[PDB]
RNA sequence: UUAAUAUUUGUUUAAUGAAAAGUAUUUUAUUAUUAUAUUGUAUAGUAUUAUUAUAGUGUAUAGUUUUUUAAAAAUAUAAAAAUAUUGUUAACAACAAAUAAAAUAAAGUAUGAAUUAAUAUCAAAAUUUUAAUAAAAAUUAAAAAA
């Protein structure tokens, strides 16, 4: 349940996954490193290839967040929501990147691995 | 609502949701007579999208200049020169 | 304290929605509107809105010592097909009286008849038109 | 089914300890001298207190998210304001820097490296040592092998605790 | 018009059914068959195993 | 009916109707089978 | 693949990158303009286990510019001396 | 990559790619011990020396 | 006006025309300061009204004075360490004592006695961990002092490892200063004391296993690996290894070393069971994964190999058991759904134990990123409906997404 | 807690005045984002 | 879905840690005594309308949790699946019953 | 000066919009291009579950 | 004690420069142009991070990005038929009856005050009486728990 307000949490989804051309093989059990990169894969459907539109989108809105100023984006809401006294927030010193260099490089690797 | 461009006045309309309530003031639409993108501004209002609860489609309903605007450009005097190539009601 | 407004008795509580499959209810209804349109009180009908409304009705109703006679427009129908809750709307105007009917189907007592066999949407307008400014001019002031 | 629920009347009333007049207890030279909880019953293999400077992710995981707390960063009042500490501060403070006072070094000084002396009172009475150190700011002796203690070095990168 | 009330007067509300099914009692479960994990029936998991076949 | 079961009121394991002359003249009633242990602990 | 770039639309335009940059976020951000800070982006000292921080070393784009503030904002005096 | 790894286990005649590899190291194995035939930190330290005299 | 007492610590109501005080956000009761100032203390270094001051001289003493040691003195309290050959026997003497005094436990009829504990065990215990390097697991201690057999063999392997020991010296001591001088400027067989050393660590995860504690048990076995270098011993010790993995439902590990006694097959003594037990362990652990024509290759091999041991004769019907039966239902296992299914109670007291709660412990508590503890909003790898990455915005420099009514 | 609302455990009434103060803060706190200013909490001690 | 709950359940995993290192046996472990007291306190203010002020109470409490050793405790079975689940797993392929296979004991033969 | 500083900005912020507006419109389009080819070589119609047989028929628009 | 309380609850941003005020450790805050010493640039106030756009210039499409919750009563606003009442006007105001549909304000998970507090683990009810309500007495009677 979420902790906030106790609230009953429920997973809707579509039920024939495999018919589609987008999300075919698409793993929900956990959550992607982070929420700009696509999501997970069956190591069976490795191979599988999406849609060039939906593709393309997804490519720029992701390559949005590889900028630094969403870093200093994320910086400066951790120092806004330490200043609205919600909690266990990082001080904006001790807070690190989402996107760095060597993560995309790998991500990258990863992206072409599953083509 | 209704539209024109503020280049050259040509007039579209197209009905405005809840979702593109940003968009009612000002569009950026592709004008056909200036064959690029051009700024559109809001000329008259239109009924609305859905449907105002306990009321018939009709209500609110378009202001007198949507509804001069769609007889200047379809109806009696409008439709009798294209009534005789081919008097749209059949094919 | 000393009285109790709920009952929580499995006879009261128990529902018997879940079984309802056994029962024909449409097909009883259909049943009970056939009985009725085989004794006479009510004919079989079908249509659209479109093609019902603002058809002329003549309606008489056996009333004492004479029964009355009356001609009037289709306003609006309850249901498309026969039906034992079938209902029609019909505007009236006499000399100086104008009335807004709502006859139900299968009263023996009262017998209308749709003899138009058509609409006539705009015949159906007019008299709605009629109708709303006399209904407006009918107040007092 | 349901669990045995008692309500405790130590949390209706539990007033305060009865203090200390002039700081005695009336019964230390009568009663033995045990660590406290062990006659009464109070044990403990381990204690955790979330107080600590490790267990702050802990308490903060333990507490809600809803409960928020201000001025982590800033606070109302100016805190470059000098102002004296705490009572009990200002007292640790007075109990351990007791060389701060004025002609605290005892004149004249008698006491040099090499000399042979012996241990009049305390811990190791009648022990004969030599002088190794002299603490002279602070009245102090350092006597060969007398009041010998280990002396905990911490672990570093590439040394051992030793 | 309130008065302060006596230990006997607060313990009346543990009396009822109303405190004990809020605070005294214990949850029914079992372990998950797939995740090996205590398990109440009718919620399930966010896992491709306990989304199609939940136990 | 994947919460029914068949021979058990309101799928309650212990409480088995089956092999038990619980007349339901139009309704299906299944066999009895020993329940092992381990579907009742 | 040609995504629109800050920079590219200052060289495009010819209107100083860093004057395009400072036109899309606050003003007290690049300006000597009154604006509220928040107290956690300020730096603080040291601590025993942790190097310190600096608000120019961890916002060094939220800089005010003080070459940029002069030129736009502050009133030179070549133009007002009159001997 | 699920019809990849089918036709790889298709042409291993259902032997996992884990069951071919210890097959192959073992008959390295095997010939390594008949090659054989035929030819024939946690730990404490102790203390370093004195850095000086 | 003024219901209560006038000091700021009182609780009752007050007003400011009779009773003015300073804004005072937070600040310690009359008792001391709890939890949730000393979370300011902490983080923001003072109390969070800014009146205390910060009085931090005792953690000072407990931690930089204590740290504190010059340099010339650094130099050489590196020169005068314990020989480590005088200590490791020092702590097997100790600990042999200790294992010996221990009394035997009281067999009553009608119920089960309370085993003596292990108190004045745990000190030279750690002592000698300490000094060899390898952790002994207590439970897996108590167990076999509590068994009369296993106790007797741990007694003579320490028996014997004590005097191998004193009467030659540490072979791991010896082995590992060779090989930093070799590395400064081959391989000897198992020595008697490793031998002594690696069988009383067998007897200790034999007595873990008996008790119940799986994973000491393989860890236990983990660090005895590290001292032989036999080929009979490595055998046995990965068949070991395999079994206690199989036990705690760590499969990877078991599979591997399973497959490793299968490979040290050629290089060991014809009589030795270990490599029998190995692919046992192989197949078991194929089997707990769901791979059932790969347990039953594994099987065959086995048995080809070895012409029909009884431990791999039993895994086989039992295997042709399952066999029997999974055509009968699904004519095989899905791929989808092998290693799903749990099987074992080691898992299942895993899972108890470091499961997600209703409430807490779950992705809706907190999230961990980078050695850091997030609220559910900032979670870096979820952009759900609630999550602050929803409000992020073009940041002014492209329209990233064809959203009208939101980002 | 289907008992507890079925039997009303708790207080039948609610807070009236927020369904409108919460709109009142947020147009603040866009006034404030207007003016430059640091968005702060509604209520800080009142909670 | 208790805060107390999940404090009881820290100190429960931190005590269950102890009495493993300690030595004892953790089928076997049963909580003997769970006891709470008041502990330190914080105060805040309560700022109020008309120029009125209160002190809020945070309150903090410490908790004693032992664990003992009980050979003679017979704990009731949790594996018992309910009769949904176990059609559901039959339809999706899965054995009913948990896959048990006999492992040979720990020999030091070979050594 | 103020004056003019405030109109500059304002213009140029005017500008630069007016940029991003005219080129996230071509990347639109040159998405929906890109999708209609996919589309036309896939097979895939966005006109229902149906065949072009209902809409040649016209009646539903 | 009130208090299992009231209150809080952060899921979607339409606007642009000072000075008084505030001093919060700007580690070199900025990196440069011009010229020419010196001096100083981030955060109001209402006991607060509070119904809050301090109106000194100036103009404007940057969406210039912290408000939980699965039914109810009473209350608070807004709407509220082809019934009826009084006026304006060529739709507007309240009303009385169907005052009815429909909108917003839940337990429960959290945090957590204040008025108040002689008191028995307080005593349903009726009758008679006694120095002003008498819960004070007596007689009949029989009054569950949440
Ligand atoms: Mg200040
Ligand atoms: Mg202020
Ligand atoms: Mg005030
Ligand atoms: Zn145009
Ligand atoms: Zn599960």
């Amino acid at each position: 349940r979420r902790r906030t307000d106790a609230v009953a949490m429920y997973f809707v989804e579509y039920k024939n996954r495999d018919m589609s051309d987008n999300h075919k093989g698409e793993d929900y059990s956990a959550g992607p490193e982070r929420f700009f990169l696509p999501p997970r894969i069956v190591e069976t459907e490795k191979g599988i290839q999406r849609p060039p539109h939906m593709q393309m989108a997804f490519d720029r809105w992701a390559s949005k967040f590889k900028t630094e100023e969403f870093h200093h984006w994320w910086r400066l809401r951790h120092a806004k929501l330490r200043y609205w006294g919600v909690r266990n927030v990082p001080h904006p010193s001790d807070v690190d990147p989402l996107w760095t260099e060597k993560e995309e490089e790998e991500w990258h690797n990863e992206m072409l691995a599953n083509t | 609502a209704l539209f024109s461009c503020f280049r050259c006045g040509y007039m579209y309309e197209f009905a405005v949701s809840n979702s593109y309530c940003r968009k009612l003031t000002l569009r950026n639409d592709h004008c056909p007579r200036c064959d690029q993108l051009t700024l559109f501004r809001f000329m008259s209002v239109s009924g609305m999208v859905g449907n105002m609860p306990f009321k018939p489609i009709g209500v609110p309903g378009p202001s007198y200049a949507t509804l001069w605007w769609r007889k200047t450009r379809e109806g009696k005097e409008a439709s009798a020169p294209l009534d005789a190539v081919c008097k749209s009601d059949r094919w | 304290g000393y009285t109790r407004e709920r009952t929580n008795r499995h006879f009261f509580v128990a529902r018997a929605n879940a079984f309802f499959s056994r029962l024909p209810i449409a097909r009883v209804q259909r049943s009970l509107a056939m009985e009725a349109v085989r004794e006479g009180r009510m004919r079989p009908w079908k249509y659209t809105k479109e093609q019902i409304l603002g058809a002329p009705v003549t309606c008489n109703f056996e009333y004492n010592p004479r029964p009355v006679r009356l001609i009037g427009t289709v306003m609006d129908a309850h249901t498309e097909e026969t039906s034992i809750k079938g209902g029609l709307k019909v505007y009236a105007r006499n000399e100086e009286t104008n009335m807004m009917l709502w006859i139900p189907p299968g009263n023996p007592k009262l017998r209308h008849e749709v003899t138009s066999t058509k609409g006539s949407f705009q015949h159906y307008l007019d008299e709605r038109d009629k109708w709303d400014e006399a209904w407006i001019t009918g107040r007092a002031r | 089914m349901y669990a045995r629920f008692r309500t405790r009347s130590k949390f209706y009333f539990r007033p305060a300890r009865p203090a200390l007049a002039y700081n005695v207890d009336p019964n230390v030279m009568r009663r033995p001298k045990v660590k406290r909880g062990l006659l009464k019953g109070t044990y403990s293999d381990e204690t955790v207190d979330l107080r600590d400077r490790e267990r702050l992710e802990l308490l903060e995981s333990m507490r809600h998210p809803r409960e928020r707390d201000f001025y982590q960063d800033h606070t109302y009042h100016n805190q470059w304001l000098r102002r004296d500490l705490e009572k009990h501060q200002k007292q640790q403070l007075a109990a351990r820097y007791k060389y701060f006072a004025p002609d605290f070094e005892i004149s004249p000084w008698i006491w040099y490296p090499g000399d042979i002396v012996e241990v009049v009172s305390g811990e190791g009475i009648g022990q004969r040592g030599t002088i190794i150190a002299v603490i002279k700011y602070k009245n102090e002796i350092v006597v060969q092998n007398i009041n010998v203690q280990d002396v905990v070095i911490p672990a570093s990168e590439s040394r051992p605790e030793q | 018009p309130k008065r302060k009330k006596n230990p006997m007067q607060l313990r009346r509300k543990v009396y009822g059914l109303h405190f004990k099914e809020k605070y005294l009692k214990m949850e029914e479960w079992y372990y998950c068959p797939l995740c090996a994990e205590p398990k109440k029936p009718g919620e399930w998991c966010r896992r491709e195993d306990c989304r199609q076949i939940k136990p | 009916a994947r919460n029914l079961a068949p021979g058990f009121s309101r799928g309650a394991l212990k409480h088995d109707w089956r092999a038990l002359g619980v007349y339901t003249p139009d309704h299906p009633q299944v066999p009895y089978h020993p329940l092992q242990t381990w579907m009742l602990g | 693949r040609g995504r629109f770039n800050m920079d590219e639309a200052a060289a495009a335009l010819q209107l100083n990158p860093a004057y395009a940059a400072a036109l899309y976020r606050p003003l007290n951000y690049t300006f000597h303009i009154r604006g509220q800070l928040y107290p956690a982006q300020k730096g603080r000292p040291s601590r025993p286990g942790s190097l310190a921080a600096s608000q120019g070393r961890m916002f060094p784009l939220y800089q005010r510019n003080d070459r940029l503030d002069k030129e736009l904002f502050r009133l030179n005096s070549r133009g007002l001396t009159t001997e | 990559r699920g019809d990849a790894d089918r036709n790889f286990r298709e042409a291993f005649h259902g032997m996992s790619l884990d069951q071919v590899l210890f097959r192959e190291r073992l008959r390295q194995r095997r010939m390594q011990k008949q090659m054989e035939e035929k030819a024939k930190t946690s730990l404490s330290r102790d203390p370093q020396p004195p850095p000086s005299d | 006006y003024q219901r209560g007492g006038w000091s700021p610590g009182s609780k009752h109501q007050k007003h400011m025309t009779l009773n003015p005080t300073l804004y005072l956000y937070r600040f310690p009761g009359p008792h001391g300061p709890g939890p949730y100032t000393m979370k300011y203390w902490w983080t923001l270094g003072c109390f969070p009204t800014g009146m205390e001051v910060p009085f931090r001289l005792h953690e000072f003493l407990s931690t930089y004075q204590q740290e504190h040691v010059p340099v010339e003195v650094e130099e050489w309290l590196r020169c005068y360490i314990k020989d480590p050959l005088s200590e490791l026997v020092n702590a097997s003497n100790d600990f042999f004592k200790a294992v010996e005094v221990y009394p035997e436990v009281e067999s009553a009829r009608g119920y089960k006695t309370l085993q003596p504990s292990i108190a004045p065990l745990l000190v030279p215990m750690k002592k000698f961990e300490e000094q060899l390097g390898v952790k002994i697991s207590p439970v897996g201690l108590r167990s076999v002092l509590s068994n009369p057999v296993l106790k007797d063999r741990f007694l003579d392997d320490l028996f014997d490892y004590k005097s191998y020991v004193e009467k030659g010296g540490s072979t791991p001591h010896r082995r590992l200063a060779r090989s930093r001088f070799e590395g400064s400027l081959p391989a000897e067989t198992t020595a008697d004391d490793e031998r002594s050393l690696i069988l009383l660590l067998t007897t200790i995860s034999e007595g873990c296993i008996n008790a119940g504690n799986y994973s000491d048990a393989a860890s236990v076995l983990a660090d005895a690996l590290m001292f032989c270098h036999d080929p009979d011993s490595q055998a046995t010790t990965h068949a070991n290894i395999s079994f206690a993995s199989l036990l705690n439902a760590d499969f990877k590990g078991a599979e591997y070393n399973g497959r490793e006694a299968a490979l040290l097959q050629p290089q060991v003594k014809p009589t030795s069971t270990a490599c029998a037990r190995g692919y046992v362990g192989w197949a078991a652990a194929a089997a707990y994964q769901d791979d059932f024509e790969k347990a039953e290759a594994i099987v065959k091999d086995g048995l080809t190999l070895y012409v029909g041991n009884e431990h791999l004769e039993k895994l086989a019907n039992k295997l042709q058991a399952l066999r029997e039966e999974q055509p009968s239902v699904y004519k095989q296992v899905p791929r989808s759904l092998r290693e799903s299914r749990s099987h074992l109670p080691s898992q299942q007291s895993r899972g108890l134990l470091s499961g997600s709660g209703k409430g807490f412990s779950n992705e809706f508590d907190w999230v961990e990123f980078k050695n850091k503890l997030y609220p559910s909003k900032m979670d870096p790898r979820n952009n759900e409906m609630g999550s602050v990455f929803r409000r992020v915005g073009d940041l002014g420099s492209f329209i990233s997404t064809s959203r009208s009514m939101e980002r | 807690s289907q008992f507890l609302k079925r039997t009303f455990v708790g207080g039948m009434g609610y807070n009236v005045k927020r369904p409108y103060r919460i709109e009142i803060r947020m147009e603040h706190d866009k006034k404030r984002r207007m003016r430059r200013r640091n968005i702060g909490c509604r209520r800080m001690m009142k909670s | 879905l208790r805060k107390g709950h999940q404090i009881v359940f820290r100190a429960l995993e931190m005590a269950q840690q102890g009495a493993e290192a300690k030595g004892l046996d953790k089928e076997h472990l049963r909580v003997a005594h769970i006891s709470c007291y008041p502990g330190p306190t914080d105060k805040q203010i309560d700022i109020r309308s008309k120029g009125y002020y209160a002190w809020k109470t945070k309150k903090s409490s410490h908790l004693v949790l032992t664990l003992a050793e009980d050979p003679e405790m017979v704990l009731p079975d949790r594996t018992c699946l309910p009769y949904s689940s176990l059609m559901s797993m039959k339809r999706a392929g899965l054995s009913a019953q948990p896959t048990v296979i006999d492992v040979p004991a720990i020999t030091a033969d070979g050594i | 000066k103020r004056i003019d500083t405030a109109k500059r900005m304002r213009r140029d912020r005017r500008r630069i919009e007016e940029l991003k507006t005219l080129e996230f419109w071509g990347w639109y389009m040159k998405l929906q291009r890109v999708r209609g080819r996919w589309c036309r070589e896939q097979g895939v119609s966005s006109r229902g579950v149906y065949g072009p047989a209902v809409d040649a028929a016209e009646l539903w628009g």
